[PDB]
């Protein structure tokens, strides 16, 4: 069936990380565009269309990061990790050309060295070790040590086409040593010693210009040092009088040199960074300096070469411009508009054809990085493509001259997703009309009759209009966003760690709205929750978002709309210390909304929707709400509770030794979960009652000490109501990543054994006896009993990156467990297979009722593969949302890409069967009538003939 | 109320099944009428039947008859010298029913095996729709009927109230059992359950399986019966009143002559 419906109601969107090292070479340039991002993934985009041709993902915990990336005519070279493994890739195809291992050093810089004709070797300089490898094949022959390496920092390695390799060594505050070697064999020629007390950094700063000219700025005395590595003896200090001498007080000055690798020689032009934004192109001939084109604003600049001519692109904030403290605004209609202009490098000419103008929509984002791809065409036309990078995470491409400046934009901030939720659609016009027409407060019989008559008349008019439309025929999604009989299209909100809110649809998958936060630093805690639903009219939907930091300790709450995007005019303030925890109260008040309260570090309850009836209901509840807090470093499990109005009191306390055990993860019970059957059939006919706990938390603790044999891992089951451990399970030979999922009454946690290289699967289930309790009111104050705990063991030959369970509204269908694999395919397996009631020896009644003999051998069937073709490179998490029919769950797997589908728990029992031929049914239906009418006359004539004869 | 269903499964299953069973019953009735064939009746058997009717009528209505003529009839029937039933003897067929075997056969034959053809129809209908949910029955049911009721849905938590198309049509068969006679009449032969079972008034009521034995049985039955002249009691009308002849004589004026 899956082959027939390839892409009917599923979609996958592939993304990549933030662009770090992107090049815009390939003079032929059919569609190739290489990008190496900061998440250990190297991708290739298309200039024309924009799709991904070939991408590769190695790592992403802490190793395999890209450090440097060089580019030859057809072959690309890059170094991963920190100087251990280096592999070279291709652009015409996708794969590995060659690989090379390095020694144990600290990667600082690499470059290309050409013997006499072209590049034959690459030079890699580490903290102390210096090496040189081949570019075509992989061979290490040139490797040697430097004179002084301990108190010496080597950076900014420059190479010449003559055949001499130069190396610059600048210590933080002392002297400077420039060394040089040959290219044929390792031979130290001579060493230059120069004293410079104001030379502090050299990694990114000083550049090489002209032909071995070292130029360095100095804001202390506001001067320039120029020295010759090739010839001369010492440096020559140059004062800054011919141009405007304006160096920022608290700013280190930067140089922007450029030297084409294919060309043995270099250029004599370079940009100087001044203050926040002050660039100036100047040329150094021998001792005289010519400055021209004193750029006033020049927010960003870029260099480019195509042939013997050099181009410099300048990005300015122009469109009525009004410059603020650091940002730039344009007061005409759209605001935040920028222009790109081309300039000559040899002279200071400005092209009259190159004039790019584009504006952004969101406010706050500013350009960060930009590349330029000039190419010669025709005879007297210069064409170039600019790729401006948005401040947070976004890519954009511009054309030279067309109808629209923006060609393709890819959202690169949709990779790292922290929290995600799904909300429904408001209503349908006819449905809303019917709901409003039914609404009656107090009326008599005559009134209801009149209303019914009016509704009937409206229905008749609608039917007449419909029939007219049929007779005639016989002869923006944001605006509509209507619902249907089975709600399958839902609006999902995604939150990025960067701080961007994305609203995408479930059916199509197009970006509807996207909002930006003022400022979000890395590793921030996010939490989204929906208070007001969309089923009602009287007030717009309300969605709240909590965000807190780690370093400073700031907590903020936002109240926005998940349907449109505009935020409401209601927001409480936050004071004291950052918000610790939040809880959603099921009781509703005010109009149709839920009440939210938060706990401060001063142990106080703050209510979000301040309302007299809200506080009255909260006070009437009083000793009914409990709060448990969990600590990892402190290792202290606390329980507080509300008393009378608003105050904490310690009720139950637990402590765990941090040195022995360590807290890792804590899962609980979902709020939206309903259990249909409260008992289970047993061998003969007897009922068995279960043990359902709405208030029960599970703690997973591991061992701090890691050894081959000594490994401690266990699960604690504690009630949040009263401190009382139900069951404490412990293993002895398990370690590594452990995943725990909690369900109706069964816990599923997986581990890895060191004694035997395998992954063991433990299923825990809680069961009561044959007699039931009160069974009308459940409370944890009472119920002084201990439920039976059942454990079983299985084998799963995989890693299980993610695990989730399909959750349905009523809970009548089966309970499938979705498991992700490192490959990317997601497999769904039934819970019945992993049942604790698996008899070892085949028993008569056991095999008679419903049971399969126990066998610890779980194989991965290829038929039970939801992901047939579309795969997820990194499965961070999977979210399952219950649909509305009965047996339909929407599964969305997030991570490096996005993919959405529908999972069928047990085939289908709510929708009409697909293979249902109506021709046969209609033919039979008509033939029955035809045969009845045929036989009627036969019977009549038979009766008449029998009577007469 | 749960398990929200589509509006396309009710218009493509319920109505088709209802019309299917309705027209199947009607077609069966019409074909049963068409296939009915007359049985040949021989003159001697006809005469035997008429003599039997005459003797039975004598047995029933014998009070309002003269005693002399009644004894003449009874002698003509009995007549120890010649005897009509005694002399007139036709061919005899060897029998086979026996006391205990037939006493048991009265129940053994019955109508036990007349449900299978309807089961065939239900099986075909269920084969057409494998995984389907037609309707729910308000009547609470026990979980031991779920295998017979659902028969194609893999659900153990679901209640047995939700029925499949098989039981839906099965209940549809007997729902119109008393409705078929409403349009046809008292003598209806549209019963879908009893397909092979012949249900009719019955051609040739008289069935003289053994003419001689029936003759002897009627001969002894007519000897047993007595005579009680119900005419001898005429005094009851003697002392009475005559007011009904005044009765419609009033209402016989009102009609004129056409
Ligand atoms: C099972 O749990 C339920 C709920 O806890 C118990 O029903 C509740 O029982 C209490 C105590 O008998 C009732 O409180 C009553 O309050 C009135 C005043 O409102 C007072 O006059 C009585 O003396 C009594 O204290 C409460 O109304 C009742 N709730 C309901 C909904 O009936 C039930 O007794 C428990 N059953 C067992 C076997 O433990
Ligand atoms: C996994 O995805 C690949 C694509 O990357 C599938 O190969 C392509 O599959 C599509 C249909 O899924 C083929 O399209 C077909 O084209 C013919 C005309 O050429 C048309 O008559 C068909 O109706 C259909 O549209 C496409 O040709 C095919 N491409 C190749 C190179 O084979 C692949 O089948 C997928 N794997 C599966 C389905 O197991």
């Amino acid at each position: 069936v899956y082959e027939d419906q390839v892409g009917k109601f599923d979609w996958r969107q592939q993304y990549v990380g933030k662009v770090k090292f992107a090049s815009l070479e390939f003079s032929p340039g059919s569609k190739k565009l290489v990008v190496a991002t900061e998440k250990n993934v190297i991708a290739a985009l298309n200039s024309r269309t924009g799709e991904i041709l070939w991408r590769h993902v190695d790592k992403g915990t802490a190793e395999g990061a890209v450090d440097a990336m060089l580019l030859h005519g057809q072959d690309v070279i890059t170094v991963s990790n920190g100087g251990r493994i280096m592999r070279s890739w291709e652009t015409n195809i996708g794969g590995l050309n060659w690989e090379i291992t390095l020694d144990s050093g600290s990667f600082q810089a690499l470059g290309l060295v050409g013997l006499q004709e072209s590049v034959r070797y690459i030079a890699v300089l580490k903290k102390t070790t210096l090496a040189l490898h081949h570019l075509s094949s992989g061979h290490l022959k040139w490797v040697e040590h430097l004179p002084e390496s301990d108190s010496i920092h080597y950076q900014m390695v420059y190479s010449y086409g003559s055949g001499v390799v130069w190396a610059l060594g600048v210590v933080p505050f002392s002297h400077v040593n420039i060394v040089k070697f040959n290219v044929e064999d390792g031979e130290i020629v001579q060493q230059v010693r120069v004293s410079t007390p104001w030379l502090q950094h050299l990694s990114g700063a000083c550049g090489v210009v002209d032909e071995a000219v070292l130029v360095c700025p100095d804001p202390s005395s506001r001067s320039l040092q120029t020295l010759a590595l090739e010839t001369e003896w010492e440096l020559r200090q140059i004062p800054l009088q011919s141009l405007d001498l304006e160096f920022g007080s608290g700013f280190q000055p930067r140089v922007l040199p450029t030297q084409p690798n294919p060309v043995d020689a270099s250029r004599a032009q370079f940009f100087l960074h001044l203050s926040p934004s002050h660039y100036a192109l100047l040329q150094y001939h021998y001792g005289t300096l010519s400055l021209l084109k004193n750029f006033p604003q020049t927010a960003l600049v870029s260099f480019a070469t195509t042939g013997e001519k050099t181009v410099a692109a300048v990005m300015a904030c122009r469109n009525s411009f009004s410059e603020k403290s650091s940002s730039k605004d344009s007061l005409a209609c759209f605001n935040q508009t920028y222009t790109i202009n081309l300039y000559l490098v040899e002279t200071g000419r400005r092209l009259l054809d190159t004039t790019i103008t584009f504006s952004l929509e969101q406010s706050g984002t500013r350009p960060e990085r930009l590349y330029i791809q000039v190419f010669l065409k025709k005879d007297d036309s210069v064409g170039y493509r600019a790729l401006v990078q948005t401040e947070d995470h976004l890519l954009l491409f511009l054309q030279q001259l067309a109808g629209k400046v923006v060609l393709w934009s890819r959202e690169e901030s949709l990779a790292e997703v922290v929290c995600l939720e799904m909300v429904d659609l408001p209503l349908t016009g006819a449905q809303a009309e019917l709901e409003g027409e039914f609404g009656k407060k107090a009326d008599g019989l005559l009134g209801m009759f009149l209303k019914r008559l009016s509704s009937q008349l409206i229905l008749l008019q609608a039917w007449t209009s419909h029939l007219w439309k049929m007779f005639y025929d016989a002869r923006i999604n944001i605006d509509t966003l209507a619902r249907d009989e089975f709600n399958l299209q839902k609006m999902m909100v995604m939150v990025t760690a960067s701080g961007k809110l994305f609203g995408i649809e479930s059916s199509s998958g197009t970006i509807l709205w996207k909002q930006y936060l003022p400022n979000v630093k890395p590793d921030s805690s996010f939490k989204l929750m929906v208070q007001r639903t969309t089923a009602h009219f009287p007030h717009p939907p309300q969605c709240t978002l909590l965000v807190k930091d780690k370093e400073s300790g700031m907590s903020s709450l936002y109240v926005f709309n998940p349907i449109f995007g505009k935020w409401s005019q209601v927001a409480p303030p936050v004071l004291k210390r950052p918000i610790l925890q939040s809880l959603l109260l099921p009781v509703m008040d005010q109009d149709y909304a839920k009440v939210l309260l938060l706990i401060d570090d001063e142990y106080k309850v703050t209510a979000f929707p301040a309302t007299r009836n809200v506080l009255r209901q909260l006070h009437e509840l009083a000793p009914s709400i409990f709060f448990y807090l969990v600590d990892a470093e402190q290792g202290r499990l606390c329980g507080y509770r509300l008393r009378k109005d608003l105050t904490t009191e310690l009720s139950w306390e637990l402590t765990i030794p941090p040195e022995v055990q360590r807290i890792v993860k804590v899962k609980g019970k979902r709020s939206s979960e309903h259990v249909h059957s409260q008992g289970r059939v047993m061998g003969d006919r007897s009922v068995l009652y279960k043990s359902l706990n709405p208030n029960l938390l599970a703690v997973v603790t591991e061992s701090t000490d890691a050894h081959h044999e000594r490994t401690f891992i266990g699960i604690f089951l504690i009630d949040g109501v009263t401190g009382r451990i139900i069951h404490s399970s412990v293993q002895k030979k398990a370690k590594g990543p452990v995943h725990i999922v909690h369900s109706e009454n069964w816990v599923v946690y997986q581990y890895w054994n060191t004694k035997a290289r395998r992954n063991e699967f433990t299923v825990l289930e809680l069961y009561e006896g044959t007699e039931q309790y009160n069974a009308t009111a459940f409370s944890s104050l009472d119920r002084p009993q201990l439920p039976q705990v059942l454990q079983q063991s299985y084998i799963f030959p995989s890693s299980i990156s993610a695990m989730e369970a399909t959750i349905t509204e009523r809970g009548i269908t089966s309970r499938h467990l979705l498991i992700g694999l490192p490959s990317g395919a997601i497999l769904s397996l039934p819970k019945a297979l992993l049942d604790p009631r698996r008899p070892e020896i085949p028993t008569e009644q056991s095999r008679e009722e419903n049971l399969i003999p126990y066998s610890p051998d779980v194989q991965i069937h290829a038929e039970r593969f939801i992901n047939y073709n579309q795969t997820v490179s990194r499965m961070r998490g999977i979210y399952t949302a219950p649909s509305g029919l009965e047996s339909t769950c929407l599964v969305v797997a997030y991570g490096l890409d996005i993919y959405q589908t529908r999972v069928y728990p047990s085939k289908q029992f709510d929708v009409l069967k697909d293979d249902y031929d109506y021709v046969l049914i209609s033919s039979v239906l008509f033939g029955l009538v035809f045969a009845t009418m045929i036989t009627k006359r036969l019977a009549q004539v038979k009766l008449l003939n029998r009577a007469w004869r | 109320p749960e398990l929200l269903l589509d509006s396309n499964i009710r218009l493509w299953v319920v109505l088709p099944i209802v019309i299917i069973t309705f027209f199947v019953g009607m077609i069966r009735h019409y074909v049963s009428i068409l296939l009915q064939s007359d049985k040949k009746l021989t003159q001697e058997q006809v005469s035997d039947s008429q003599v039997l009717i005459r003797s039975r009528v004598l047995r029933e209505n014998g009070k309002y008859i003269p005693k002399q003529s009644f004894l003449t009839r009874k002698y003509y029937f009995n007549n120890p010298e010649d005897g009509f039933f005694k002399k007139t003897k036709r061919k005899v067929v060897p029998p086979s029913p026996m006391t205990d075997p037939t006493m048991l056969t009265d129940m053994m034959k019955g109508n036990v095996t007349n449900v299978l053809p309807m089961i065939l129809i239900g099986g075909w209908i269920n084969m057409t729709f494998s995984g389907f949910v037609t309707t729910k029955v308000p009547f609470p049911l026990t979980l031991r009927f779920k295998p017979m009721l659902q028969q194609g849905i893999e659900l153990l938590t679901l209640d047995a109230s939700w029925v499949s198309s098989a039981s839906w049509y099965f209940l549809n068969v007997f729902g119109l059992r008393s409705i078929y006679s409403l349009i046809l009449g008292q003598d209806n032969a549209a019963d879908q359950s009893r397909m092979m079972q012949e249900q009719m008034t019955g051609a040739a009521m008289a069935m003289p399986a053994d003419t001689n034995k029936a003759f002897k049985t009627e001969w002894e039955a007519l000897e047993l019966t007595d005579h009680q002249w119900a005419l001898d009691d005429v005094e009851e009308e003697l002392m009475a009143k005559d007011l009904h002849f005044e009765g419609m004589f009033k209402k016989e004026l009102q009609t004129s002559i056409f």
